[PDB]
């Protein structure tokens, strides 16, 4: 009994998502996960000598 | 553990290894301070023409003495087996 325009609207490809999508897809907040090395750990101490000459 | 399977994961010792980030530690700085006291950057490297002259002049003198060193190395390893080391005695 639904109007046909309303019925076909529900079948937009955007209205279908796999079951369990929101509970399974990884949503990363960074490319360097916790426990991985980055510039914060590799930065030299501020008293280091110039590394350009070498 | 789990080596060789789909359950493979980093062992505890590999994980403890990666927990040592050595942040703030610099145990090789002494070498850079000492190298910087040679003033090679302020004298040669900084200026492009002088950097080129270091590579050329340093390659001329480096090549010669490198050859000199390894010639002496060879003369020593093969002592007594070289033509110069064994003058020939003419048959009577």
């Amino acid at each position: 009994g639904e109007p046909a325009i309303q019925s076909i609207a529900r079948f937009n490809p955007d209205n279908f998502r796999p079951v369990g999508y929101a509970e399974n897809i990884p949503c990363p907040d960074t490319c360097v996960p916790e426990g991985h090395l980055d510039f914060r750990h590799t930065r030299l101490p501020t008293w280091h000598a110039d590394r350009r000459p070498f | 553990s789990g080596f060789g399977t789909s359950y493979a994961h980093d062992p505890k010792w590999i994980e403890d290894w990666m927990a040592r980030k050595r942040v703030g530690v610099d145990r090789m700085d002494w070498f850079f301070r000492a190298f910087n006291r040679l003033r090679l950057y302020e004298l040669f490297f900084k200026s492009t023409p002088r950097f080129y002259a270091f590579m050329v002049i340093g390659g001329l003198l480096g090549s010669y003495y490198w050859s000199r060193f390894w010639e002496q190395y060879w003369i020593r390893v093969n002592k007594g087996r070289l033509y110069k080391d064994v003058p020939y005695v003419y048959p009577p």
